């Protein structure tokens, strides 16, 4: 697992130089960014289970035959599994959001998601239709500004909107 | 010739009666001048492919 | 095109091309500025004709989706689609076009010997033209419908 | 009376040592009950043990073991003994050991508990008669007697995929959840005609000719963007 | 050319290019170079390269059976570079160029 | 089953060795057998009945 | 058009002579393998449209041949292929029974690489398309059946190389 | 596991589709033939360790190379493995008797069994004949008629039958 | 011009892909056989001049075409085929070595035909020494070589043809 | 090949291959075994020795990735390390071929006139070649990189 | 887990007779040096300490590259872990000259150490010759004629040196 500083002091070590002096502008920057990162993840996991709920909801409606009898997700043992799956891409979106870089989404989570769904047989076009479901609630809820003050943050929820389309080619 | 006579042309003369013909009626012309010739009759007529 | 079989068919008859022929090629070409807009309507439509026509087609014939049908898994049901955006874009040839020849040499000349040398069910994919079809016209007004229609239905015949 | 079919060990991670003095980061947080926890910390026990010995999925209201969690709570059982119920516990026979066979549910048993790979094919062979022969019952005690189960876990520890990750690296092997799920390519694909009947929805509709063919500069964006 | 296959010839230009060798000799050095036999008598038809190389050599194509005939009887002994030597070493070669 | 015992076992294994010639008796392979279409040619016949009879003239010289 | 046994004929009456012990030492030779020929040839009658549609399947039917601008796009086009891969598979058929490939280059081979050159139809997919339907043929035949039938298969594609 | 009037369900349920009333009589069909499902399980049970030996000793009448000195069965641990493999594959078609479809032969026993032998070294229709030799020694007596009255019960023993060749070309 | 490896290379090559394990599974098919092309190769180069002499007489040298009137009747015109002939032999030996007849239409058949028709030189006369001289090839370089040198004897007979 | 320019060597020369030319084809074919797995190393390592390829590039050679540079941006950059991926296959072939006959016609003849059209630095695509080099011959054993980095060189060569 | 003792009592049953007297003289032959045996395997075992240290370090004069930034075994974790292979490889020769076969060596240590190796990214040449680099030091080692008593043995010095070269085949 790496941070943001962490893959700049990583690849260097393997250069084997010191870390230089312009270098440092770079990672001063990112703690000038530092606490408006930190309520883009403070936005997107206390409304965590309405980002959820809402967009599983929007896509029984585009899809209905994966929860009519004989589909996919349909019983009560996996409509609770479908739920818990999209819980799980929304935690380590998060986690990479933090971090600052991809590191922990596709090491544990993205590692070989994809072919667990050949071997279970799920649709894994309908799970990047669902990311993208809460994709567009999360970048909305971290444009909110209540109990914050007025900045220009456009660079960062488009880091946010990276994490999230990339979870989703990750699985078909 | 190849087709609605199962043979090839024989002389120039041959070639210049059914290319005037062709020329001036087109492919109507032309196949409603080889099946209403003799030689088709000889070889087939009305029920030999 | 219209254009290309009016010549074709006056020069089979060793003539040139009557009022009849050549005021229609005159009747098509002041016609073209409507058909690159109705061509122009389907041809970024493509996203939801497809989908919304794959959409009634396994509603309507789920076998060929289910566990042993042409289409199943994640694997054919995306080829599953890929031959209605085919059919779709050759619409769009035929509507510009103003006939079917574009159609008629591409998807339609031999069709069935492909699809049944693909274990494809034929009347499927029939099904699945017609589904695009009601998606289409209900973008467009009843005077282009006559006409976007009017191509998917030809694809219809010839496809059974 | 029938010892085992005597197989072969490999090459892994675990029979090797890490030299990880003071390791930092990817440590996989040993729960353990002589740390002595309260009663919000005997919580946090029960957790990693549902979701070692099953997935992240079935920790459902239904899937739990209520009677067996209160036995741990009073220290009545250890924690070899509350591994040992969560196997011969009814949701696991139902979801996990009705859908696969004993070749696959060996790979399971394995991996989850004695937190390594498998070494090779012959040791799912040579431990699948056990199940056969004397039970399920009598398949977790003689892999919880295993010297394998008691050199890096004892009596007190909830289990662990041990080194799953190199230390100067980043990306290391899979997850065990995520290398083997519930049921396999080889149980869903002989019901296709009673169960598994699905046909899958349609994709996003990609057109054609906007493909990439060979010598395209469109095949190495993904390439640049990792610069 | 190419400059890829040009720096083969090099030692052949500029011992031109001092005027160490004649126009004979320097067309002879190129055509008996493999960058020529790669070109025109490799991938081409044995008769068709003699037609070939006889029109680039000497600036007329063959007159009949007999003319063709006798290059082309050269290639049956000598080859490829026998074939170039036995028309720059002609007498119409010589008496035109 | 005759001798049960499995007939052999070989009686062991004195100077057994490789060096065994395989197929030492004895032959093998016929070729005159194949089975080529074409002779091998002649000259002489029809345009030649002429000279053959008169190269019995000096055949004996 | 010529048979093994019009073959061992022509070979034995060109040079006016009999049927000596040789010529009927190849006759005996292809009567021993005539039971075989014949199931060889029954069973794939049977299964020709499997054979081919294996065959295409394996070689060349996601290749972007088969997509737009490959040499096998169109409906007319594909439709042509399995008429084309058709008599492949037959007059081969042909030459697994009459045990010659005499009747490969008279009715199949002359002209053949000429005229795909023509139409532009490449060759180096259609000797795929027919290595890979001998390999689904080996399957249904046998082995040595399937090396009687394989062995007139090559001979396709040699000559059509 | 499924019993006879689970994969009836489980096939009504993936359609959502009710029972219909002459599917309920074809299993009130199968309860009044209940006894006689029974009690063939009676037999074949309550003489099963009769079935192991008597078809063990006869299958090296038929092929003795097994017992030869390099042969697969040659040794006392693995003549004891011939014998506990036989015994297993006894014990699961009683299972599948007493269910009425054979969905727990299939699942625990038959699944994947080919490509256990063949990674053994075990000739795989050399254990096929030791199959059907137990059959015959089971299906004969099953038409035993000791201490139960009579009535024409060719249909069930079909299904007896019907198992020990279903499990018979699964190993070969 | 290419061999076997630069056929191989270049199917692998036109689409763009590294040489998979099919790509090499041929090329190991190829230099297998290397050891018995360069023997085939090595005795032919010995008996260039035998085995000609050994093909028109068991073909075409008493023949018709071999008195007056015959195509073949003057001492240049009996010439020309002997140097005809030893291309035959020679590029089929090529062939040989490449594993690919390429070199074969490339140098060899076009135009060929096409010029025979010109001189008027008989075709089937033509085939048919290649035929005997196919047939004395398979004699020395052995039956499997022969199986080799003789698949690209055929390949000149059916094009020429 | 070297069994193709064996043969055009002694075709053009009216003879056949002496025994120097026969031991070689005969030598080259009983190497085949060994060539096959030096270029099944660089099969599946091209993900490896291409993104490190062009990671001692870009440090070596700042200015063709920096603004201004040809290679600047995500989208050049991605062709950028495209035509490493070109030349590390076309090493492939040359290994399988023995000879750089493979790489001659392909990447090399000409290649000063297609970079020099197209504004790149021809010695900075050679800079790149170099550093695919060292990481190649850093996957083999001795014997082995003295043959995969040898093609490497050679296209260095001809490179500049 | 067989011996040289045990390596013809599998070939004695697998034919199924009893030990013909060509080799149990034979099987003295190496009873009788067995006692020549063990204080060969004593310099290799007694004085394993200076051979991966002393290689190590001449490996890297002939491979700079493998110390330098970039290089594969560049930090301190990577280092320890090269000895740390280097002394289970010569852990496993001793294993091997004390059972007469090589059965223990690919089996414990080889087995899938090519793989593990192409799957680090680790070079196989420069771990076969970090072998051979141990392979003429461990027998010339052997070869101290003091300290014991006198003889030529150059049977057993070519056994162990057949056993280095086994695990240096084994890894590339
Ligand atoms: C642990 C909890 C924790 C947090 C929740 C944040 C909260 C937080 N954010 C800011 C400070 C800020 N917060 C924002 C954020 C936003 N403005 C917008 O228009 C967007 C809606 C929104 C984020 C997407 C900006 C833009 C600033 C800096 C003000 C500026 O530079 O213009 C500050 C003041 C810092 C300072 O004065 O230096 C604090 C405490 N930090 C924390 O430590
Ligand atoms: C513990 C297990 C167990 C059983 C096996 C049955 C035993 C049993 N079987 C029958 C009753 C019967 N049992 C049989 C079965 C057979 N008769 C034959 O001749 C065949 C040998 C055999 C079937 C293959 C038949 C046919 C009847 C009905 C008698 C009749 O036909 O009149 C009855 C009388 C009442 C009834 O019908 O149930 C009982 C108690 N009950 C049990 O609790
Ligand atoms: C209990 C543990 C135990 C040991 C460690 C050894 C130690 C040992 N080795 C030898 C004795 C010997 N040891 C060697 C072996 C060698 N000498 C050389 O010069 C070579 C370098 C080296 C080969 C490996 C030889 C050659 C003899 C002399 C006996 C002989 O072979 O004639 C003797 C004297 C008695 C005898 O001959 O057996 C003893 C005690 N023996 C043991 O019983
Ligand atoms: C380590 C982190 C982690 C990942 C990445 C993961 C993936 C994962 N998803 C699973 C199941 C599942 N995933 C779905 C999801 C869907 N099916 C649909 O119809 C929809 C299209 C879609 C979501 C809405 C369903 C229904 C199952 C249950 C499989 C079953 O019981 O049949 C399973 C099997 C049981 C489970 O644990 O949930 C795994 C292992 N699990 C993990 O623990
Ligand atoms: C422009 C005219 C045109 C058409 C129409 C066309 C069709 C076409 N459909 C194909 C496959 C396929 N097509 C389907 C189609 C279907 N499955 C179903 O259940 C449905 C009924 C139906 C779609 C609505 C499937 C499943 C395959 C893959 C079959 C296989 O993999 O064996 C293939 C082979 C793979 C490929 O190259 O794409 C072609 C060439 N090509 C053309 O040039
Ligand atoms: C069954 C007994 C057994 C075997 C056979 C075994 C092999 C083995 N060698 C390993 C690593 C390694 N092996 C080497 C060795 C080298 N790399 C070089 O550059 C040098 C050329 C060479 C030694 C001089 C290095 C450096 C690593 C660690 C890779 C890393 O952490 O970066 C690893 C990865 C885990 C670890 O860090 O220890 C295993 C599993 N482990 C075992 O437990
Ligand atoms: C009995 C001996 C014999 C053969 C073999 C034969 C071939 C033949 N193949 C043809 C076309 C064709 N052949 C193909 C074949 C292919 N496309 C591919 O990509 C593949 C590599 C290949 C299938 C294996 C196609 C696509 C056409 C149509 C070409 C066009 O419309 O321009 C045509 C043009 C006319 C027509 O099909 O009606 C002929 C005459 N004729 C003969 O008498
Ligand atoms: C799911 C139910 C189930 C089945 C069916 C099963 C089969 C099974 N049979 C086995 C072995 C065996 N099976 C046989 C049986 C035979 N070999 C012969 O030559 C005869 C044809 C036949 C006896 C009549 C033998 C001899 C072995 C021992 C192989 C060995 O130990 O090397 C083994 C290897 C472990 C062992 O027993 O040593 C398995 C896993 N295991 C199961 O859990
Ligand atoms: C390398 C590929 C290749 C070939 C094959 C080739 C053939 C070729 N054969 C020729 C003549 C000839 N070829 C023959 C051959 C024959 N007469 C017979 O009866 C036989 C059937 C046959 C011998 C097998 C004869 C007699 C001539 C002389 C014709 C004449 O003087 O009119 C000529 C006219 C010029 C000359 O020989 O100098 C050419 C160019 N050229 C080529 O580049
Ligand atoms: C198989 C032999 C072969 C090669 C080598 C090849 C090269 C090639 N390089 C191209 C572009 C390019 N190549 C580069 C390359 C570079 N920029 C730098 O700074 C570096 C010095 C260098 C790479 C290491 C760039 C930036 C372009 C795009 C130029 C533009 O967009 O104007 C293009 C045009 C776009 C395309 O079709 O890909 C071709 C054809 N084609 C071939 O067939």
């Amino acid at each position: 697992m790496l941070d943001a500083f962490a893959k700049v002091v990583a690849q260097a070590d393997a250069r084997g130089e010191f870390l230089s002096n312009t270098q440092i502008d770079a990672l001063s920057k990112m703690v000038k960014e530092g606490n408006q990162r930190l309520d883009i993840v403070n936005k997107v996991t206390s409304n965590a289970s309405a980002i959820v709920t809402n967009s599983a909801r929007a896509l029984f409606a585009e899809q209905p035959q994966l929860i009519q009898p004989g589909g996919n997700a349909y019983t009560s043992r996996r409509m609770a599994a479908c739920l818990r799956d999209m819980e799980i891409v929304l935690r380590y979106v998060s986690y990479a959001m933090i971090a600052g870089d991809s590191s922990v989404l596709d090491d544990r989570c993205l590692n070989g998601l994809r072919e667990t769904y050949q071997a279970l047989g799920t649709p894994g076009s309908s799970v990047a239709v669902a990311i993208q479901k809460m994709k567009d609630a999360s970048v909305a809820l971290a444009n909110d500004t209540t109990g914050t003050p007025i900045g220009d943050c456009s660079s960062l929820v488009a880091e946010l909107a990276g994490y999230f389309d990339r979870a989703a080619v990750s699985v078909v | 010739f190849r087709h609605f006579l199962g043979r090839n042309l024989s002389s120039l003369a041959e070639f210049q009666k059914f290319f005037a013909i062709l020329s001036k009626k087109g492919l109507t012309g032309l196949v409603d001048s080889l099946i209403n010739s003799r030689e088709y009759s000889d070889y087939f007529n009305e029920e030999t492919v | 095109s219209i254009v290309t079989k009016s010549i074709v068919n006056a020069d089979a008859e060793a003539r040139y091309l009557s009022p009849g022929e050549l005021d229609r090629i005159k009747s098509f070409v002041l016609s073209g500025q409507r058909r690159l807009r109705i061509a122009q309507t389907l041809t970024e439509n493509r996203e939801r004709i497809v989908k919304q026509g794959g959409q009634q087609l396994f509603q309507r014939r789920p076998d060929v989706v289910s566990p042993g049908g042409n289409a199943y898994g994640e694997e054919m049901t995306a080829t599953c689609l890929r031959d209605l955006d085919y059919y779709l874009r050759l619409v769009t040839y035929g509507i510009i076009a103003g006939d079917v020849t574009p159609i008629e040499e591409i998807g339609l000349v031999g069709v069935k010997e492909m699809y049944s040398a693909l274990g494809t069910p034929i009347s499927g994919v029939a099904e699945g033209i017609r589904c695009m079809k009601d998606v289409a016209c209900s973008l467009l007004s009843g005077e282009d419908a006559a006409e976007v229609g009017f191509y998917f239905d030809y694809t219809l015949a010839a496809m059974q | 009376s029938i010892p085992i079919l005597k197989y072969s060990l490999s090459t892994q991670n675990q029979r090797v040592e890490s030299f990880e003095v003071n390791p930092g980061d990817e440590q996989y947080r040993i729960y353990s009950t002589d740390s002595l926890p309260s009663s919000s910390e005997v919580d946090q026990i029960i957790w990693a043990a549902y979701r070692q010995i099953f997935s992240e999925h079935q920790i459902l209201k239904s899937t739990k073991q209520p009677f067996l969690e209160s036995q741990l709570r009073f220290n009545q059982i250890s924690i070899k003994d509350f591994i040992k119920g969560l196997v011969l516990s009814a949701p696991f026979r139902d979801l996990n050991y009705n859908v696969n066979n004993n070749y696959r549910f060996v790979e399971i048993c394995v991996q989850r508990v004695l937190g390594r790979d498998i070494y090779n094919e012959r040791e799912k062979i040579a431990w699948s008669i056990i199940i056969a022969t004397q039970g399920l019952e009598g398949f977790i005690d003689t892999l919880l007697n295993t010297q394998e189960y008691l050199s890096n876990f004892g009596d007190s520890i909830v289990p662990f995929q041990r080194r799953r990750i190199i230390p100067q690296r980043s990306k290391g092997e899979m997850p065990f959840n995520l290398k083997t799920p519930r049921y396999g390519i080889e149980f869903r694909s002989k019901l296709a005609a009673t169960q598994f009947s699905w046909a899958s929805p349609i994709r996003r509709f990609r057109p054609q000719e906007q493909q990439p063919k060979a010598g395209d500069p469109a095949l190495f964006l993904n390439m640049v963007q990792e610069m | 050319i190419y400059q890829n296959e040009r720096i083969g010839l090099k030692g052949i230009d500029n011992k031109f290019l001092d005027n160490n060798l004649s126009v004979k000799e320097l067309i002879r050095s190129l055509a008996i170079s493999d960058t020529f036999r790669s070109l025109y008598w490799t991938p081409l038809y044995v008769c068709k390269s003699i037609e070939w190389i006889h029109y680039r050599l000497l600036g007329r194509p063959t007159y009949g059976r007999q003319e063709i005939n006798q290059y082309f009887n050269i290639a049956y002994k000598k080859g490829f570079v026998g074939v170039i030597n036995s028309i720059i070493d002609s007498v119409e070669y010589n008496e035109c160029f | 089953s005759g001798g049960v015992k499995v007939r052999a076992a070989v009686g062991n294994k004195s100077n057994v060795d490789a060096p065994s010639f395989k197929g030492s008796n004895m032959e093998l392979a016929d070729s005159g057998a194949d089975y080529k279409a074409f002779p091998k040619r002649r000259m002489p016949g029809a345009n030649m009945q002429g000279f053959l009879d008169m190269a019995k003239g000096m055949k004996p010289k | 058009m010529q048979d093994a046994i019009t073959s061992v004929i022509n070979a034995a009456d060109v040079q006016g002579k009999y049927l000596d012990a040789n010529s009927v030492e190849k006759l005996r030779g292809y009567f021993q393998t005539g039971e075989l020929r014949v199931r060889a040839a029954a069973t794939i009658a049977a299964n020709a449209a499997t054979i081919i549609k294996e065959a295409v399947a394996k070689s060349l039917l996601y290749s972007d041949i088969t997509r737009p601008g490959g040499n096998m796009y169109t409906t007319r086009r594909y439709a042509a292929c399995i008429r084309d891969l058709d008599y492949y598979l037959r007059y081969a058929t042909y030459g697994m029974l009459a045990g010659d490939p005499s009747i490969l280059d008279e009715r199949v081979l002359n002209g053949l690489k000429e005229t795909y050159n023509s139409l532009g139809v490449p060759i180096g997919a259609t000797i795929q398309a027919i290595q890979a339907m001998k390999e689904v043929t080996g399957s249904l035949v046998g082995s040595d059946a399937g090396k009687e039938m394989g062995l007139y298969f090559d001979y396709i594609c040699s000559g059509l190389s």
